[PDB]
């Protein structure tokens, strides 16, 4: 509910000392866009050098494990994609401390609708909020203003006629899906901009920060180009190359693809295992995969050359690469996969696609690596998540392609169990809504962690919609194979074929807390999202016909 | 001549809008077959050649030599107009031609069958490794490109030149089918392009190959007369069958 830049001169008063400083920025969780948003955020602060913690936070249930213990001189705290949902105010408690008051914690999140308590009733924050839902928004503004504090009986009943007046359109507010605005880091950036740094590779982290999220909706993000495409207008390293030169050597815009791994990877296998393409095309089906040579036929690319490292294909086939597709892609149904995109080059290292880059560090989050299973298992996660902030460092290229070969192979595994579900045809339509479960498959490693589900919930409810008619209907997947049961289960929400006319609110949030707050069969919202919890084998099954009914939606 | 010119603009009729069993083309569907599979091998059955017309089939007993690079280059131009590409893609696709009876089976073959498309069968025996023939000759200059040959070279530079697979194998009557008091003649194979590695030595194979002579070739010591070697250019292959 403040200025960027005021919020950030609050956070500079606070700041400095000695032995400083102290503020622990919390870094969560495991979305891209945390990186994106804190590592801007962390070379912002090391420019006037100000010394910070930062944490590695998995679980919702294990930030009450950090805050609850490790707290000294901190007078000003950070937080980052946590508590626009829940309150931390009840959750931590809070308690007020000395007005005024001593430490100010920042919450830093993307996700609507923010929680009642948080905005109104200023103690821990200094929100976040500002400016995507200002709004108003009034029907949290009527909600406590009117509430607080809140003949005779007639007035009584007036009133008490009042209050619940007031409480209906409040539970519309607050029960709802959880959903994007837009991209923190594209507001830090808002923040920064104000400060005056034009950075390159802060630009390039606000980049990678708006193209965490392509994969699912944009969904304002059609509307980004601008506030992205202009500040690349803002800044230029050269009027004209001048080849290369060796340094800046920058970012730049191209008919980038959703096309998979173009540049890093065989071409035949960019086509086969892009997650656009797996729907329109039918490729899990042999009868369709044959489709995909017919489109090598109508480009009059050998199949021998699609199978070649992109690296090495010959200048022709590149120099043709935007014409070519252009003349055959649009005959298929395909014409939507050519964006305006962003691509910075390293030069004689070779380049790379925006949204390639975001491919290879959701690759290092799950790989190239009862409680005390569970607690060492999303350790091992956040030692990852270092391994993965490591990539996004531009003076250490030999690990980023670490997460490459191993981006490939992951879909190499999502696209061989995604097809082995479509042979079985497990999808159960139900009445209300879709729903699956993976009751056996290959190599369940891959697929403990929430985001690995969310890649491969993703490719399967494209795959299945193309559309398609009729009713996109949302998916569910479900996952074991150890830590007795665990059962991961994981939201989803519907996508459309590039026309997104609504948002649709992903409603399996509200759906699970009705069922947490009935018999609550282990129910586990650990998981930091609203979207993902957790069942045991006994429990999962009364769970999914109290799921079935009664829909919210 | 250039009056066979015409045939072809009859013959590309036959190849794409000829249908049968109730619509669907059956050639058209072999165009988009490879194609997907871009194997080179156009497949043109001469059951419904012959049933078309008679007067082509009667090429194909005559002059299958000079009448089917009338033909390929035309089912080239039919791909063409389905694919409009393959210019990148081998530019070149030689028909396969599927079975021609006839039905000579190896001892049974005369001086009538000269130049003249004939089918073959028996069993393979063992077979060269593969050896790249000379074919097209191109070069940077420095005379023009100079097709040679089958099989002559009379009367070298290389630059980029467009090499395909040679390979010879040595095709013996099968043993089951012998007359009794007689011993197993054979002859020898050439094949070309995608044939190359179809075969595999002790299985029987059914080949549409024309036969050849050229040239003495070599005796001229023990014979005592002017006799020509004779060698069957494979054209197509088939398991037993």
């Amino acid at each position: 509910i403040s200025q960027f830049s005021e919020a950030y001169n609050k956070i500079l008063r606070n700041s400095s000392s000695h032995s400083s400083c102290q503020l622990v920025i919390f870094v969560s969780c495991l979305n891209i866009d945390a990186l994106c948003a804190t590592k801007m955020l962390s070379l912002l602060f090391k420019k006037q050098l100000v010394q910070s913690q930062i944490v590695p936070i998995f679980g919702y249930s294990e930030l009450r494990r950090h805050y609850s213990q490790l707290d000294d001189n901190i007078n000003s705290l950070l937080l980052v994609g946590f508590g626009g949902v829940i309150d931390l105010e009840a959750f931590l408690e809070i308690d007020p401390q000395e007005q005024s008051f001593r430490r100010d914690i920042y919450v830093l999140d993307a996700h609507r609708p923010w929680n009642l308590d948080n905005i109104f009733g200023s103690q821990i924050i200094q929100c976040f909020d500002d400016g995507t839902v200002d709004d108003t928004l009034g029907e949290q503004k009527e909600a406590y203003y009117k509430l607080l504090e809140l003949n005779d009986l007639s007035k009584r009943k007036q009133r008490k006629k009042q209050i619940h007046e007031y409480e209906g359109v409040l539970e519309e507010y607050y029960s709802q899906g959880t959903t994007v605005v837009n991209s923190i880091s594209a507001q830090i950036y808002s923040l920064l901009s104000a400060i005056g740094e034009t950075n390159l590779s802060n630009l390039w982290l606000n980049i990678l920060g708006t193209t965490s999220l392509d994969i699912a909706y944009a969904q304002v993000y059609n509307r980004l180009y601008p506030l992205l495409q202009d500040e690349v207008k803002r800044l230029t390293p050269s009027s004209r190359n001048s080849v290369k030169t060796p340094d800046t050597l920058t970012l730049n815009i191209q008919p980038d693809y959703y096309l998979f791994l173009l540049r890093h990877s065989s071409l035949y296998d960019s086509f086969y295992y892009s997650n656009y393409v797996n729907a329109k095309l039918s490729l899990w089906n042999e009868n369709g995969k044959k489709r995909l040579h017919k489109m090598f036929a109508r480009m009059g690319i050998p199949l021998s050359t699609a199978q070649e490292t992109w690296l090495y294909m010959d200048h022709s086939i590149k120099r043709e690469l935007g014409i070519i597709f252009d003349k055959n892609l649009d005959r298929y149904g395909l014409q939507d996969i050519i964006r305006d995109g962003f691509v910075r080059t390293l030069g004689y290292r070779g380049s790379i696609s925006a949204s390639e880059f975001v491919e290879a560090l959701t690759a290092l989050l799950e790989v190239g690596n009862s409680a005390q299973k569970l607690t060492n298992l999303r350790k091992r996660w956040v030692s990852n998540f270092w391994l993965s902030w490591d990539a996004l460092d531009d003076r250490k290229v030999e690990l980023l392609n670490r997460g490459i070969q191993l981006a490939q192979d992951l879909q190499r595994a999502i696209f061989n169990t995604g097809v082995a579900i479509l042979e079985k045809k497990l999808i159960k339509h139900l009445r209300i809504y879709r729903l699956c479960v993976l009751q056996d498959g290959p190599d369940l490693d891959l697929y403990r962690n929430p985001l690995t589900l969310l890649r491969l919930g993703n490719w399967l409810i494209e795959c299945c919609a193309e559309s398609e008619d009729k009713q996109l209907l949302p998916m569910v997947l479900a996952s074991i194979d150890e830590n007795t049961d665990t059962y991961l289960v994981a939201g989803l929400t519907p996508r459309y074929p590039r026309g997104t006319k609504k948002p649709i609110l992903n409603n399996f949030s509200m759906a699970f807390q009705q069922i947490t707050a009935e018999t609550d069969a282990k129910v586990r919202i650990d998981n930091f999202e609203s979207s993902i919890i957790e069942i045991r084998r006994e429990d999962l099954s009364p769970f999914l016909e109290k799921l079935t009914l009664s829909g919210l939606l | 001549p250039n009056v066979s010119r015409t045939i072809a603009r009859e013959l590309k009729s036959f190849l794409l809008e000829y249908t049968d069993e109730t619509g669907r083309s059956v050639y058209g569907a072999r165009i988009r077959t490879l194609g997907e599979m871009n194997s080179e091998s156009l497949e043109v059955n001469y059951r419904h050649l012959a049933e078309s017309k008679a007067i082509l089939a009667l090429f194909l007993a005559k002059c299958p030599e000079e009448m089917l690079k009338i033909f390929d280059l035309v089912a080239m131009e039919a791909t063409e107009l389905h694919y409009p590409d393959y210019a990148r893609i081998h530019s070149e696709i030689h028909v396969r031609i599927s079975d021609f009876p006839t039905i000579y089976s190896l001892r049974e073959l005369r001086e009538s069958n000269l130049s003249s498309l004939v089918r073959v069968t028996g069993v393979v025996t063992r077979r060269t490794g593969v050896f790249p023939q000379l074919k097209y000759v191109k070069f940077n200059c420095l005379l023009g490109p100079f097709f040679q040959d089958s099989n002559e070279e009379i009367r070298v530079n290389g630059e980029k030149t467009v090499y395909r697979n040679y390979q010879r194998v040595t095709l013996q009557e099968a043993p089951g089918t012998v007359p009794p008091g007689r011993l197993p003649r054979h002859r020898e194979v050439i094949l070309l392009a995608d044939l190359v590695d179809v075969s595999k030595p002790g299985e029987e194979v059914e080949v549409t190959g024309i036969y050849k002579n050229n040239y003495d070739g070599n005796l001229n010591a023990k014979n005592g007369f002017p006799v020509f070697a004779t060698i069957i250019e494979a054209n197509s292959i088939k398991r037993r069958e």
